[PDB]
Protein backbone atom coordinates (compact mmCIF):
# COMPACT_ATOMS: atom_id res chain seq x y z
CA UNK A 1 0.00 0.00 0.00
CA UNK A 2 1.50 3.49 -0.09
CA UNK A 3 2.34 6.29 1.49
CA UNK A 4 -0.37 8.62 1.09
CA UNK A 5 -4.08 7.62 0.49
CA UNK A 6 -7.15 10.74 -0.19
CA UNK A 7 -10.41 8.92 -1.40
CA UNK A 8 -11.04 12.79 -1.84
CA UNK A 9 -8.80 13.25 -4.97
CA UNK A 10 -9.99 10.17 -5.95
CA UNK A 11 -13.47 11.91 -5.89
CA UNK A 12 -15.06 9.28 -3.81
CA UNK A 13 -16.49 11.25 -1.02
CA UNK A 14 -19.11 13.94 -0.70
CA UNK A 15 -19.49 17.14 0.74
CA UNK A 16 -19.44 17.34 4.87
CA UNK A 17 -22.95 17.31 6.28
CA UNK A 18 -23.58 18.00 9.83
CA UNK A 19 -25.84 15.90 11.70
CA UNK A 20 -26.81 18.11 13.96
CA UNK A 21 -28.59 17.48 17.90
CA UNK A 22 -29.36 13.69 16.62
CA UNK A 23 -27.26 11.23 17.61
CA UNK A 24 -26.80 10.12 14.06
CA UNK A 25 -22.94 9.54 13.75
CA UNK A 26 -23.52 5.90 13.16
CA UNK A 27 -25.99 6.39 10.38
CA UNK A 28 -23.23 9.38 9.20
CA UNK A 29 -20.50 7.06 9.04
CA UNK A 30 -21.72 4.32 7.39
CA UNK A 31 -23.21 6.28 5.01
CA UNK A 32 -19.60 7.65 3.29
CA UNK A 33 -18.47 4.07 3.33
CA UNK A 34 -21.32 3.37 1.15
CA UNK A 35 -20.77 6.69 -0.86
CA UNK A 36 -17.28 5.77 -1.92
CA UNK A 37 -17.73 1.65 -2.28
CA UNK A 38 -20.34 2.82 -4.87
CA UNK A 39 -18.24 4.91 -6.70
CA UNK A 40 -15.07 2.49 -6.72
CA UNK A 41 -17.03 0.24 -8.00
CA UNK A 42 -19.04 1.55 -10.70
CA UNK A 43 -17.20 4.88 -11.63
CA UNK A 44 -21.12 7.07 -10.03
CA UNK A 45 -20.17 9.46 -6.93
CA UNK A 46 -23.75 9.90 -5.30
CA UNK A 47 -25.40 11.37 -2.16
CA UNK A 48 -27.07 8.28 0.04
CA UNK A 49 -29.32 8.80 2.74
CA UNK A 50 -28.85 9.06 6.90
CA UNK A 51 -32.50 9.13 7.63
CA UNK A 52 -33.50 6.38 6.17
CA UNK A 53 -30.76 4.63 8.03
CA UNK A 54 -32.05 6.50 11.57
CA UNK A 55 -35.54 4.99 10.55
CA UNK A 56 -34.84 2.07 9.79
CA UNK A 57 -32.06 0.61 11.75
CA UNK A 58 -34.13 -1.61 14.03
CA UNK A 59 -31.22 -2.54 16.04
CA UNK A 60 -29.79 0.96 16.65
CA UNK A 61 -31.86 3.65 18.56
CA UNK A 62 -32.54 6.96 16.59
CA UNK A 63 -30.98 10.39 17.67
CA UNK A 64 -28.76 8.93 21.10
CA UNK A 65 -27.36 5.70 19.40
CA UNK A 66 -26.53 3.00 17.00
CA UNK A 67 -24.05 0.71 15.37
CA UNK A 68 -22.89 1.31 11.90
CA UNK A 69 -22.01 -2.61 11.64
CA UNK A 70 -26.10 -2.68 11.87
CA UNK A 71 -26.69 -0.17 9.55
CA UNK A 72 -24.34 -1.38 6.53
CA UNK A 73 -26.11 -4.83 7.46
CA UNK A 74 -29.45 -3.08 6.35
CA UNK A 75 -28.03 -2.00 3.51
CA UNK A 76 -26.72 -5.24 2.34
CA UNK A 77 -29.98 -6.78 2.99
CA UNK A 78 -32.03 -4.00 1.53
CA UNK A 79 -30.54 -1.12 -0.26
CA UNK A 80 -30.32 1.99 0.01
CA UNK A 81 -31.82 5.41 -1.00
CA UNK A 82 -30.26 8.37 -2.57
CA UNK A 83 -30.38 11.16 0.08
CA UNK A 84 -32.42 13.03 -2.43
CA UNK A 85 -35.58 10.96 -2.31
CA UNK A 86 -35.47 10.77 1.48
CA UNK A 87 -33.49 13.91 2.94
CA UNK A 88 -31.83 14.22 6.29
CA UNK A 89 -33.94 15.41 8.58
CA UNK A 90 -32.22 15.32 12.17
CA UNK A 91 -35.18 13.61 13.86
CA UNK A 92 -35.93 9.77 14.03
CA UNK A 93 -39.89 9.60 12.44
CA UNK A 94 -41.27 5.93 10.07
CA UNK A 95 -39.78 3.75 8.53
CA UNK A 96 -40.28 5.44 4.76
CA UNK A 97 -37.93 2.96 2.03
CA UNK A 98 -41.58 1.54 1.06
CA UNK A 99 -43.01 5.10 0.27
CA UNK A 100 -40.42 5.96 -1.88
CA UNK A 101 -39.88 3.20 -3.65
CA UNK A 102 -36.66 1.29 -5.19
CA UNK A 103 -33.72 1.28 -3.68
CA UNK A 104 -31.13 3.38 -5.42
CA UNK A 105 -27.97 0.89 -4.37
CA UNK A 106 -27.43 -2.10 -2.73
CA UNK A 107 -24.46 -3.70 -0.85
CA UNK A 108 -23.21 -7.41 -0.57
CA UNK A 109 -22.02 -7.73 2.94
CA UNK A 110 -20.23 -5.53 5.40
CA UNK A 111 -16.61 -6.56 7.07
CA UNK A 112 -15.01 -6.13 10.25
CA UNK A 113 -11.15 -4.64 10.39
CA UNK A 114 -9.30 -6.54 12.59
CA UNK A 115 -9.54 -4.68 16.22
CA UNK A 116 -6.30 -3.08 17.35
CA UNK A 117 -4.24 -3.36 14.45
CA UNK A 118 -2.95 -0.23 12.74
CA UNK A 119 -1.46 -1.84 9.53
CA UNK A 120 -5.41 -3.73 8.97
CA UNK A 121 -7.32 -0.63 8.98
CA UNK A 122 -4.59 1.38 6.78
CA UNK A 123 -5.06 -1.62 4.86
CA UNK A 124 -8.38 -1.49 4.53
CA UNK A 125 -8.47 2.54 3.77
CA UNK A 126 -6.35 1.81 0.78
CA UNK A 127 -8.88 0.02 -0.73
CA UNK A 128 -11.66 2.49 0.25
CA UNK A 129 -13.06 4.30 3.17
CA UNK A 130 -13.92 2.77 6.23
CA UNK A 131 -16.45 3.54 9.42
CA UNK A 132 -14.28 4.02 12.23
CA UNK A 133 -15.25 5.29 15.97
CA UNK A 134 -12.87 7.53 18.30
CA UNK A 135 -13.88 8.96 21.96
CA UNK A 136 -14.97 12.69 20.92
CA UNK A 137 -15.82 13.90 24.56
CA UNK A 138 -12.98 15.71 25.62
CA UNK A 139 -13.34 19.61 24.70
CA UNK A 140 -9.77 19.11 23.12
CA UNK A 141 -11.20 17.22 20.27
CA UNK A 142 -14.05 19.58 20.07
CA UNK A 143 -12.48 22.75 20.02
CA UNK A 144 -10.21 20.81 16.99
CA UNK A 145 -9.25 23.54 14.32
CA UNK A 146 -6.26 22.46 12.56
CA UNK A 147 -2.99 20.32 12.51
CA UNK A 148 -2.39 16.23 13.73
CA UNK A 149 -4.10 16.20 16.97
CA UNK A 150 -2.28 13.86 19.83
CA UNK A 151 -5.32 14.27 21.87
CA UNK A 152 -5.58 14.65 25.16
CA UNK A 153 -7.91 11.65 24.78
CA UNK A 154 -8.37 8.54 26.46
CA UNK A 155 -10.39 5.60 24.74
CA UNK A 156 -13.61 5.74 25.66
CA UNK A 157 -15.39 5.46 21.97
CA UNK A 158 -18.66 7.35 21.79
CA UNK A 159 -18.93 8.68 18.17
CA UNK A 160 -18.53 7.29 14.87
CA UNK A 161 -17.00 9.03 11.97
CA UNK A 162 -15.28 7.48 8.62
CA UNK A 163 -11.40 6.99 7.33
CA UNK A 164 -10.68 8.39 4.04
CA UNK A 165 -7.01 7.90 3.53
CA UNK A 166 -3.71 8.38 5.66
CA UNK A 167 -0.06 9.48 5.70
CA UNK A 168 3.27 9.07 7.15
CA UNK A 169 1.94 10.32 10.54
CA UNK A 170 -1.86 10.51 10.26
CA UNK A 171 -5.55 8.99 9.35
CA UNK A 172 -7.62 11.00 8.01
CA UNK A 173 -11.37 11.56 9.05
CA UNK A 174 -14.44 12.97 7.77
CA UNK A 175 -16.39 13.69 10.57
CA UNK A 176 -19.95 14.80 10.76
CA UNK A 177 -19.88 18.07 12.37
CA UNK A 178 -19.72 21.35 10.01
CA UNK A 179 -17.52 22.25 7.39
CA UNK A 180 -16.48 24.91 9.96
CA UNK A 181 -15.38 22.11 12.83
CA UNK A 182 -11.59 21.21 12.24
CA UNK A 183 -9.93 21.37 8.73
CA UNK A 184 -13.31 22.37 6.86
CA UNK A 185 -15.05 19.33 8.88
CA UNK A 186 -12.15 16.59 8.77
CA UNK A 187 -9.27 15.93 10.93
CA UNK A 188 -5.76 13.77 10.91
CA UNK A 189 -5.44 11.84 13.77
CA UNK A 190 -1.44 11.07 14.98
CA UNK A 191 -0.74 7.03 13.83
CA UNK A 192 2.24 5.65 14.25
CA UNK A 193 2.30 5.94 18.66
CA UNK A 194 2.50 2.11 19.09
CA UNK A 195 -0.65 2.55 21.28
CA UNK A 196 -3.02 -0.64 20.24
CA UNK A 197 -5.79 1.42 21.03
CA UNK A 198 -4.60 4.05 18.54
CA UNK A 199 -5.61 7.92 19.71
CA UNK A 200 -8.74 8.51 21.23
CA UNK A 201 -9.48 4.62 20.59
CA UNK A 202 -9.30 4.62 16.85
CA UNK A 203 -8.58 0.96 16.51
CA UNK A 204 -11.23 -0.07 18.67
CA UNK A 205 -14.11 -1.35 15.77
CA UNK A 206 -14.13 -0.53 11.98
CA UNK A 207 -16.14 -1.81 9.51
CA UNK A 208 -16.60 -1.21 5.85
CA UNK A 209 -19.34 -2.29 3.63
CA UNK A 210 -18.20 -5.64 0.75
CA UNK A 211 -20.00 -4.45 -2.95
CA UNK A 212 -19.68 -6.90 -5.79
CA UNK B 1 -18.93 8.55 31.31
CA UNK B 2 -19.20 8.73 27.14
CA UNK B 3 -20.22 5.79 25.38
CA UNK B 4 -21.95 5.29 22.24
CA UNK B 5 -23.11 9.22 21.34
Amino acid sequence: IPEYVDWRQKGAVTPVKNQGSCGSCWAFSAVVTIEGIIKIRTGNLNQYSEQELLDCDRRSYGCNGGYPWSALQLVAQYGIHYRNTYPYEGVQRYCRSREKGPYAAKTDGVRQVQPYNQGALLYSIANQPVSVVLQAAGKDFQLYRGGIFVGPCGNKVDHAVAAVGYGPNYILIKNSWGTGWGENGYIRIKRGTGNSYGVCGLYTSSFYPVKN
Amino acid sequence: QVVAA
